[PDB]
Order: C-alpha cells, then sequence, then structure tokens
C-alpha cells in the first residue's frame, strides 16, 4: 500500500508512492488491477495485489 | 474525512471530484492523477513539482516544492484540511 522504489526512486510514479499518500492500510490479500479498486487507501502492486 | 479549500475544489472538480468532502487517498489522488496527465512533471527531475501559477502555488504560497521532502507535503495537507 503505497508501496514503491523505497530504495531509490527515479520516477514520478516512484516517489508518488513513498509519499504513502492515505496513510496505513490493513494489507488485504484482495487481488486487483489498480489503487481505486482497492478500498481504503490501498494501492495494487506490480503483482495485482495490495500492500 | 476531511475538509479540502475552497481554491482546491476548482482543481478536483476539473478531475471530476465536484464534492466538498473527500478520503484522504482521494485528496492526493485527485492530484496526482492531474499532475500525471497534465504533464508538469520534469523528465530529468520527476521529483520536483512545478506549483507556480498554479491551484497549488496559490494555496501553497510557494513557487515550487520538492516530493523529496515528505514531512512537508503532509505539513502542507494537514494545513489545507480539518484534522
Amino acid at each position: 500500500s503505497g508501496s514503491g522504489a523505497s530504495k531509490a526512486p527515479t520516477s514520478f510514479a516512484e516517489y508518488w508512492n513513498l509519499l504513502s499518500a492515505g496513510g496505513v492500510c490493513p494489507k488485504i490479500l484482495q487481488r486487483c488491477r489498480r489503487d481505486s479498486d482497492c478500498p481504503g487507501a490501498c494501492i495494487c502492486r506490480g503483482n495485482g495485489y495490495c500492500g | 474525512l476531511v475538509r479540502p479549500k475552497p481554491l482546491l475544489l476548482k482543481l478536483l472538480k476539473s478531475v471530476g471530484a465536484q464534492k466538498d468532502t473527500y478520503t484522504m487517498k482521494e485528496v492526493l489522488f485527485y492530484l496526482g492523477q492531474y499532475i500525471m496527465t497534465k504533464r508538469l512533471y520534469d523528465e530529468k527531475q520527476q521529483h520536483i513539482v512545478y506549483c507556480s501559477n498554479d491551484l497549488l502555488g496559490d494555496l501553497f504560497g510557494v513557487p515550487s516544492f520538492s516530493v523529496k521532502e515528505h514531512r512537508k507535503i503532509y505539513t502542507m495537507i494537514y494545513r489545507n484540511l480539518v484534522v
């Protein structure tokens, strides 16, 4: 959930995630396709799962 | 929930978000999606944001900001919202 390149952001997408814009999330094992498909403030990672 | 500002409402409404109240994620979502689709990021410096001459500058009081300043971004946002 807000999960990007926390090791070295080189992109806008990567650095956008690092802000954690939303807060903390319960880390649901629900399969999504986008951040809007995941409730609260969770984002869909590159596996299609929230984190 | 949070309470946005009446200036910011005009920007939000331009992304489809015409509501007076939104969620914490939504506030930054409509903002991010706007800049992402507007092309207001530097190619070489995708971590720098131009707020000068946009509705973000009017409310921030600064000509530009760094996304790297997460602790500053949060204070700017919390000054826009009601906790």
